[PDB]
């Protein structure tokens, strides 16, 4: 698997300064095009 | 339950924590009498109607039945924050439509303690030798654990169910099958552990002839 | 309705001699209406009376658990003696039979390894002792750990896991304080199947 | 507990010169008499 991709999600899973909406936004970024 | 039976399986430990793999929640209904075959799916997460399935309808059962299957794509983010999956299942030879609901195991979550054992003094008399991988003091019991060698996975491997520990927390212990010469030549025998508790959902405990 | 589950002897209670096994029949959903439950235990076909039915207990549910317990020798269980138990009540059209013998299958004898904990382990205030016991078959067995002849208090072994082979294996944890590993303290980790010599082994595990 | 007597039983029950009322019997005297 893709160590970078899994990286970017578990940050954007527990980042502080990002809401439901935005969370989500960024997850299916890395979800689609990492 | 009730014949037709309708059984809810939540997604793979895995899948829910590498967003390399697709998590999906799995609605299948056995026991579909052959008099009476089509069946519709409704889904809801949490009250609310999702239409991103591929509903699925018979599939020939030894009993004169059908087996009636359904997938349905969850976000991985929402299955670990705690969100209610509901699968609504509607056929003509029941009487009122079935509502099964699952969600992911509530409770403070624990990090797991992964250890690698090498082969006891007493089975360096076999030819195959056996390797551990002690996974204790995780929570919840949603775990998956893959061994693998030089990068290559390594398959002959059998895990034990998570087992309930005296405080609360669970424990597993992974046995991998390897032949005694490449364990004495040197080759390096890595562990993997996903869980929602460890950073990255990941973690890796190597094991070598040292 | 009334369902009846038929359980048999704890593994240890039928291969050590010192204990007494016995079969238990458990009747449960039984209505405040008509309470009376009536067991007839059967072994090899024949009607035996030895039996001790528990007084009934009541549920939050408004139901009955009546529970029928009966002693059995060591030897008629391991010799493959059928035992069933007849439950009659008047909720019930004809009464339930439900009959269970000791575990099919060629016994074969588990191999028995103690691994000590990791060095990755002696960080922590309290350390693992592990227990591999496998190559069993039937699973039914019984796996306990002990320490200058007094047992452990704090020990958790995994189910029977199935092998490719068609064989069973399983874990036993043992967590002891890592002074107590430091010290050379001995702890045996006991093993009971039908398959080992005297029902028993023993292996040993200190620094 | 007493091994000894857990030997003795081991042995009756599987000795092969035995019939069932003499290997009950054999394993009563062990069991009785640990």
């Amino acid at each position: 698997f893709n160590m970078q991709c899994q990286r970017r999600f578990y940050e954007a899973l527990h980042d502080p300064n990002l809401n439901e909406e935005q969370r989500n936004a960024k997850i299916k970024s890395i979800r689609d095009d990492c | 339950l009730g014949g037709p039976s309708v059984f809810l399986f939540p997604p793979k430990p895995k899948d829910t924590l590498m967003i390399s793999r697709t998590p999906e929640v799995t609605c299948v209904v056995v026991d579909v009498s052959h008099e009476d075959p089509e069946v519709k799916f409704n889904w809801y997460v949490d009250g609310v109607e999702v239409h991103n399935a591929k509903t699925k309808p018979r599939e020939e059962q030894y009993n004169s039945t059908y087996r009636v299957v359904s997938v349905l794509t969850v976000l991985h983010q929402d299955w670990l924050n705690g969100k209610e999956y509901k699968c609504k299942v509607s056929n003509k030879a029941l009487p009122a439509p079935i509502e099964k609901t699952i969600s992911k195991a509530k409770g403070q979550p624990r990090e797991p303690q992964v250890y690698t054992l090498p082969p006891s003094r007493e089975e360096m008399t076999k030819n195959q030798v056996s390797l551990s991988c002690a996974v204790k003091g995780f929570y919840p019991s949603d775990i998956a654990v893959e061994w693998e060698s030089n990068g290559q996975p390594e398959n002959n491997y059998k895990t034990t169910p998570p087992v309930l520990d005296s405080d609360g927390s669970f424990f597993l212990v992974s046995k991998l099958t390897v032949d005694k010469s490449r364990w004495q030549q040197g080759n390096v025998f890595s562990c993997s552990v996903m869980h929602e508790a460890l950073h990255n959902h990941y973690t890796q405990k190597s094991l070598s002839l040292s």
